[PDB]
């Protein structure tokens, strides 16, 4: 159904290559063949407006084989030639002089804008539209092509003779977006800095590098969330207001108006959390938004994270001792289903709170009722409104620990029922919400600097090397559990009990697997023979083998990532500010910055970082001079080598 | 200036940066005056304006990056390297900078194996670096990969 | 042994030969003026055969002395036109040496006086082999340009070479040019040798004829694992569309790459083979989109569904052993007494319920599955693997040999119900460790659990094939060592060790750890035991098995590189295999057909790629 | 003691355990033994050739 895309595209560049051999002029048009056009053109039944398998007409392919002879002769014949964009549901839109323009050089391109060009052609197909498609994302506008194709020649062309510097696409993107997500991005700052030259300081009300895309995102915030390292280190210098230089010693002043959490508007920050593309994780550690994050977290962010820390703490012991304390009442009949498969002897009152001790955990449970349905109304909003399940892709893929508090307050208020109707099977609820609820402690974990990094490992490895490990299992258990049954089928299973269930040989044979009992022996009875084999190879292919080479599997992955984790863990400490200063109001969390009013700065906020710069003389002497006008190392060095022969011979 | 590729152009755009102690991209004749003198030499104030109008090409006395870059196509190092080293470094270099890092030498040992600590990994970059940042320029490693 | 014996008792023998005779010691070194003595007696008998069968003429070419090998030639009878007349060095011509000598003005004295450029230099020591260090050819062309001598093979082909020439092996010239260790050279000296090809007399000319097993040149770099010559192949057949700045379009000529019904492939042969070299024509430029091609689209999508049918077989097969008709005892329990718990056993031939007609359906399409099985397995070893060159398929890839035992451990407990056997249990034990480990050849269409079924046998057989022959020394040490100690005891009261049988049986699970251990603590215990299972526990659970999660973790992270290459030659195995088994209207070909847009009559697969502009500027 | 495996499990067989012991016990047989007891095996063989070189020049200081 989708992979029908991938031929159809496939058919049209034969396609387009057939229409060619088989027209005089379109061949002619393919190589120079300069005797050729003139031999044809002075005919009369030459269609000059052929039509291709796109819309190709002789100029397009002089342009495209870039046979610059051949397009000399075809303007001179035919004078609707600049015009006529192709057709087909690709390459629609585009021009000859697209083409010229997008083949980095070509005297077409001042040939054609002198024979009365068409600078708004919007080359709007399904070709020229970014996504996991086409190669290649370049624009709309001919000024678009000219810019992302590193053309510092041609931009300068364009804009003499009539451009649009400001034109959005079918995205809303303009000029300075396409420069951002290009992927050479030091050859896209020089282009950056040219296109704002030529602005001249419109009267456009936030002249070009403020205006939104249809998303509604800035220049500066598009460097952000696609993971321009480059392009935010070179956006910034226009931010910093640099103040005095006292020797070795700077005392820069940046503009955190849109890097810092700001009211209703979607900050910066907010938008980096939200996003894939890990690369978008590398502007946390940049010298604006690295020392904002640390200066929320060590000030508001970590005692508040405590005393919710504490709160949710004291939270589940009320909730623990409740269920201690639960009630019960001791068994009715007389032990009705038969001996040997019956051993409860209690069993759970209707309505039994008529003691003083019960009035306790009375105060005891409504606690606990009450702070569930605060957990279903500070979160369950977000799947009120993102979506219930089919709509709401985003935070059940994205948050572990959102979906085990939902979890836990799902289960009380499973609970609260089953109290009030009077069920039977209670201690199965209660069974989810205290290993659900005392593992969201787990939760409580990342701001402390010790236990952060060990919780990331943990979910890397449920989502890893254990369900790669629980798959390989599955297939063992029932292959040998379905091995051990049929042989303890025929046996006596009152000296031996391991196997006398299929549901319950499923469970001594996962506990066999792990080790966690110990193995059927008698020492009285002669055992079957079959069971001295099969038993035998199931402990070579379990306890030696299988659980031996998960620990290689741990041990592998963990120094793998083990840079990763702490660029994990000072991730989410962003994504734990940010949410507590959200969710916590205006008065308990004050803006982090210094103010500019009574400073005379304006009415945005700044954030004064000093560093001592540097040294180095040696870098230093080699530009100044140009501007001067009239052991462990040979552990080291051995390792460059091994590097060296494994790099040239790839 | 028509031959210069994205690594010596984003050498030479840091090397405008630590330069130019006001943020902006305007070289004036004070704040060159303020590296010379750091670098022991006096400057007399009319070699000041010797240096600054020798290459102002626009005519306004501060030097802009394509006047700074376009200098130091006149004042040139050289260009000679290869063509498979200049493709081995972009495999390397992750956020297309010209630079690698420490974290950006720990992903290129862990894929080959290799087990390396974080102490040899700065052991590495020592012999490396030249100018002395901690911080391999590609001069740095084309320097390493053929020569040592 | 007794070819590297014979080799060296012979060539000292040759040069015995040398140090008794006037001149092929005046041949070893230069001795001009001896040489003008000796030629003119009575008659020197110049034959003179040696140990090998050469001339006084080869002495002097293979010693380099271009100045006596001038000399013989004015006094020579036919020694220029004579082979070595022996064994191994046969049919070794004086035209052949000087040739491998790389450089002589002997070559062109030789050829002055007509010499043999058509010579049958098959010997021993030039069939490719280990025994033999070099595959040059068999034929002076084939010599010189394998040797890169450039100015030999202007001036053979000068001579009347012999361009073409098949041999023994059905080599062409070109062919042997793949067969070289130095790869760059071969890439110029490729070249050379199809500028003096040209056409006229058609033949399917020199890059497509084959030799005498069927392989063309370009087939032949693949299976060898010629990297280097491989890509320069690729040049002829790639055919560029359009450029576009940096969007380009390839438009790869897919003819001997893909299998079109028969007629072996070139995926079809790395496969078989298996170098380490071979397993990378894998990831160069056609082959690795066209593996994801058809593993994307015709691939998983059928192994898959071929994946959740032998699931549901397994099933079908695991019901009907938990519902066996069973009986109760009717044998008397006082046979053995307090020593037996049988208390069940297997009914002889009734199927008279509605519950065992339910089951009787499950019965006969697992045995159903057991004939499809034998019947697209065993037809595949008949005619490579009969009784034990199967040993290939063996080593090779395992799941061969469990999916045949599967269905033969059902033929097995088919016959045993047919004739009421006793045993029933013996082969449905092994028809469902079997049958649910084959499983696990369904982990190979999936990233999550590809390298790890690898990782699994590789370990068994490399690194636990190590450990248990050292185990079985061990736990043979102390199981005769308890049982002796505890013998002379009452076995009803630890009775762990009480025959030797059970013995084994106890010292295997304390090796492992499945067991706690000898200790009752109510009746004093002999002395000899406490020291002898404290030494025990020491180098079982201490030195050993903790040795052993070193050596799986050592291996794991050293061969992570090699498993994520042996996964990927996984993918295009099993592409191939429903390739060949389904039929052709399910599995389109691969490719775009080329007749219709005007091109040929060949199939098309083109890719389209960014080149990244800054390498533009290094096309300056 | 079941977090490490230094007793063997309650299992009582001739008397029925109730069924929410089996699923709960599963998932303490996997947090447990399976997961964070090999984990901790994996980060003591981390630790133990990272700081290497620290633990020999802060034994030499052990002389001092
Ligand atoms: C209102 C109701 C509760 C009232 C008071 C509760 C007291 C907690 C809040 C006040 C103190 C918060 C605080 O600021 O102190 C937090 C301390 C550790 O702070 P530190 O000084 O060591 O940080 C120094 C880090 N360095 C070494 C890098 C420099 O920890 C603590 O007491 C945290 C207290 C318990 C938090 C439970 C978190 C769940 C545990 C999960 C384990 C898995
Ligand atoms: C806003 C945050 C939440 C605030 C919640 C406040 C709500 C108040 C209630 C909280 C818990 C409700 C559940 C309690 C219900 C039962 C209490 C009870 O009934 O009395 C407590 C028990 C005695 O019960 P009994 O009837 O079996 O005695 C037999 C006596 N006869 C013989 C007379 C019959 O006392 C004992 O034994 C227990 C021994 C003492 C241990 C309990 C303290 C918790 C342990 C550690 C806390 C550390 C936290 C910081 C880290
Ligand atoms: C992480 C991945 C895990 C995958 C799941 C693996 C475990 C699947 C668990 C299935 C059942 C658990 C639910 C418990 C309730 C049903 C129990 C059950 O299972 O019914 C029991 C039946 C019959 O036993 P009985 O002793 O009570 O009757 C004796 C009758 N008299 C006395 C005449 C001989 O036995 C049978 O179902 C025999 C048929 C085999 C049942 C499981 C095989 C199907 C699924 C396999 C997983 C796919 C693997 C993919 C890789
Ligand atoms: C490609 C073609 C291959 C397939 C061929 C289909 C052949 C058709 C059937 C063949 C027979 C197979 C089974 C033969 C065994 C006898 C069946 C039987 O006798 O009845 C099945 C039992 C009923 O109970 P009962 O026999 O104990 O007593 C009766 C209840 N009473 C206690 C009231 C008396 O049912 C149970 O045990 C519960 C069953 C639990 C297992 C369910 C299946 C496992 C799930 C698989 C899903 C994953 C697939 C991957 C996609
Ligand atoms: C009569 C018998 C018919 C039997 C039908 C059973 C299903 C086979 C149908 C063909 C689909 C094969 C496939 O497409 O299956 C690739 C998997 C899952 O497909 P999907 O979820 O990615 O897309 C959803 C695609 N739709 C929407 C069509 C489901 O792709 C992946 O997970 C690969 C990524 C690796 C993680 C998978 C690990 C799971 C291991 C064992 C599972 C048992
Ligand atoms: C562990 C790898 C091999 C697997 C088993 C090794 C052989 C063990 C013997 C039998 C096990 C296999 C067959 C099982 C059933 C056969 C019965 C049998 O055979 O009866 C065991 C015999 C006698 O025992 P009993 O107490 O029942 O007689 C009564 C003596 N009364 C009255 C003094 C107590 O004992 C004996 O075979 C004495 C044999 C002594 C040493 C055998 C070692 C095998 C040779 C090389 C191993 C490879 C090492 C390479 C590195
Ligand atoms: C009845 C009395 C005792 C008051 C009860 C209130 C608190 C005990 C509860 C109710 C609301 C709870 C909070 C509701 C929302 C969140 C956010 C939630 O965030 C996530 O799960 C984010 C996970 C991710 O981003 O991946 C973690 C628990 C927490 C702090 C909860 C901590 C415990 C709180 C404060
Ligand atoms: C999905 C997570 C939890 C890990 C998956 C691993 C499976 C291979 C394991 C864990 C969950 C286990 C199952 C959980 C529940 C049960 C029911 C339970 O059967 C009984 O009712 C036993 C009777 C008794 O306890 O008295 C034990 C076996 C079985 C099938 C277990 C068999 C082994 C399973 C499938
Ligand atoms: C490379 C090789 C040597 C692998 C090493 C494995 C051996 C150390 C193990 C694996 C299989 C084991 C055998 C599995 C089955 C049996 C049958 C078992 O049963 C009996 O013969 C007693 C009969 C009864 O129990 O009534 C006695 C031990 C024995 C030989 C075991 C002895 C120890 C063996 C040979
Ligand atoms: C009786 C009815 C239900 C038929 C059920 C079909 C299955 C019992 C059989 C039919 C064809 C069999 C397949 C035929 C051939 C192969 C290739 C075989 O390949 C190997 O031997 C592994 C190594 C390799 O080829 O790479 C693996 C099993 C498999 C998929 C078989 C799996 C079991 C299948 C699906
Ligand atoms: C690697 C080793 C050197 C470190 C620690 C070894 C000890 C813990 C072991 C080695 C020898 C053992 C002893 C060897 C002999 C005996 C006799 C043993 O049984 C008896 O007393 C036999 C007679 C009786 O039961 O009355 C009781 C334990 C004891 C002291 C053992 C206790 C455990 C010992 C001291
Ligand atoms: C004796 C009976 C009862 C059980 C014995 C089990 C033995 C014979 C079987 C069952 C499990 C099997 C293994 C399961 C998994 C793998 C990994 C695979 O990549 C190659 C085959 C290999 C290595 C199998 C080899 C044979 C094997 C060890
Ligand atoms: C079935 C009932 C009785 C108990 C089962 C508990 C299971 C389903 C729950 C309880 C404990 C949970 C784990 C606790 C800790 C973490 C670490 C976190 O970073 C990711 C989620 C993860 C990995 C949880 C996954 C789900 C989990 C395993
Ligand atoms: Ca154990
Ligand atoms: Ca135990
Ligand atoms: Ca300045
Ligand atoms: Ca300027
Ligand atoms: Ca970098
Ligand atoms: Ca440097």
């Amino acid at each position: 159904r989708r992979e029908s895309w991938a031929q159809s595209r496939d058919e049209q560049n034969l396609l387009q290559q057939k229409r060619i051999w088989e027209s005089p002029l379109l061949l002619a048009a393919k190589d120079n063949d300069v005797q050729a056009l003139n031999k044809l053109l002075k005919y009369e039944d030459c269609k000059v407006h052929q039509r291709g398998a796109m819309g190709e007409t002789a100029l397009h392919i002089a342009a495209l084989y870039d046979n610059l002879e051949a397009a000399m002769v075809l303007m001179e014949a035919a004078p609707e030639l600049v015009f006529e964009p192709m057709t087909s549901e690709l390459y629609e839109g585009q021009t000859a002089l697209h083409i010229a323009v997008v083949n980095q050089n070509m005297n077409l391109v001042r040939a054609l804008l002198a024979r009365r060009a068409s600078v708004s052609a919007r080359a709007t197909g399904t070709a020229f539209r970014r996504s996991p498609r086409n190669l290649i994302y370049f624009g709309e506008h001919p000024l678009s092509f000219a810019a992302c194709v590193n053309s510092e020649e041609i931009v300068r062309l364009l804009i003499e003779h009539g451009a649009d510097i400001r034109a959005q696409d079918s995205l809303g993107n303009t000029v300075l977006h396409i420069l951002i997500l290009q992927p050479n991005k030091t050859f896209a700052c020089q282009m950056y800095n040219l296109l704002l030259s030529y602005d001249r300081h419109g009267d456009h009300l936030q002249p070009l590098d403020l205006v939104p895309n249809h998303q509604g995102l800035t220049p500066f915030k598009l460097a952000g969330v696609e993971g321009n390292t480059v392009m935010f280190q070179h956006l910034m210098q226009k931010r910093k207001h640099t103040q005095w230089t006292y020797g070795p010693l700077t005392s820069t002043l940046y503009d955190l108006t849109e890097i810092d959490s700001s009211g209703d508007e979607q900050s910066l920050l907010e938008l980096i959390i939200t996003t894939k593309k890990r690369e978008a994780r590398q502007i946390l550690d940049q010298t604006p938004v690295k020392e904002l994050v640390s200066l929320k977290w060590k000030r508001y962010g970590r005692p508040y994270f405590c005393m919710l820390g504490a709160i949710y703490l004291l939270y589940i012991i009320c909730f623990t001792m409740c269920c201690i304390y639960r009630p019960l009442k001791p068994r009715t009949n007389n032990r009705t289903s038969p001996r040997d498969n019956t051993l409860l002897q209690q069993k759970l009152l209707q309505e039994a709170y008529v003691t003083p001790k019960d009035d306790i955990r009375l105060v005891g449970e409504l606690v606990t009722v009450i702070g569930a349905i605060i957990i279903l109304l500070v979160e369950v909003p977000d799947i009120f409104r993102m979506g219930v399940t089919r709509f709401f892709g985003q935070t059940i893929l994205g948050g572990p620990f959102h979906v085990l508090i939902i979890t836990y307050a799902f289960m009380v208020l499973v609970t609260m029922v089953m109290r009030l109707i009077s069920a039977s099977g209670e201690v199965v609820p209660m069974s989810f919400a205290l290993v659900l609820g005392w593992c969201n402690v787990m939760y409580f974990a990342r701001g402390f600097q010790m236990l952060g990094p060990f919780t990331i490992m943990i979910q890397k490895m449920i989502f890893g090397d254990l369900m790669r490990f629980c798959w390989l299992m599955a297939v063992v258990i029932l292959g040998f559990a379905s091995a051990f049954y049929i042989i303890f089928q025929t046996e006596d299973p009152e000296e031996l009990g391991h196997f006398y269930d299929y549901p319950m040989a499923l469970f001594s044979t996962f506990e066999l697997f792990l080790t966690i009992i110990d193995g059927p022996a008698n020492y009285n009875v002669d055992l079957p023979f079959m069971y001295s084999i099969t038993y035998a190879a199931f402990a070579i292919i379990a306890t030696l083998l299988m659980l031996n080479l998960l620990i290689a599997m741990m041990g592998d992955t963990h120094w793998r990532v083990a840079h990763e984790r702490d660029e994990l863990w000072r991730a989410q400490i962003v994504a734990t500010t940010v949410m507590l200063e959200r969710k916590l109001p205006r008065c308990l969390w004050p803006r982090s910055g210094i103010c500019g009013r009574e400073y005379g700065l304006g009415d945005r906020w700044f954030l004064r970082v000093e560093d001592r710069q540097d040294l180095n003389r040696q870098r230093i002497q080699r530009y100044a001079q140009a501007f001067h006008t009239r052991r462990s190392t040979s552990r080291s060095s051995a390792n460059w080598e091994r590097l060296r022969q494994g790099t040239l011979r790839r | 200036a028509d031959q210069l590729t994205e690594e010596q152009i984003a050498e030479f755009k840091e090397a405008f940066s630590l330069f130019d102690k006001d943020g902006d991209g305007t070289i004036t004749t004070k704040e060159l005056g303020t590296v010379m003198r750091s670098l022991g030499q006096n400057p007399t104030e009319a070699e000041l304006q010797d240096m600054i109008n020798e290459v102002d090409a626009d005519g306004n006395g501060t030097i802009d990056f394509p006047e700074f870059l376009t200098m130091m196509a006149r004042k040139m190092k050289d260009t000679d390297s290869e063509e498979e080293i200049r493709e081995a470094f972009r495999v390397f270099d992750k956020d297309g900078n010209g630079y690698i890092s420490a974290a950006e030498l720990r992903h290129v040992m862990t894929n080959l194996g290799e087990k390396l600590t974080d102490e040899e990994v700065d052991e590495m970059i020592r012999e490396a670096d030249i100018d002395g940042d901690g911080q391999v320029n590609y001069e740095e490693f084309v320097q390493m990969m053929t020569a040592k």
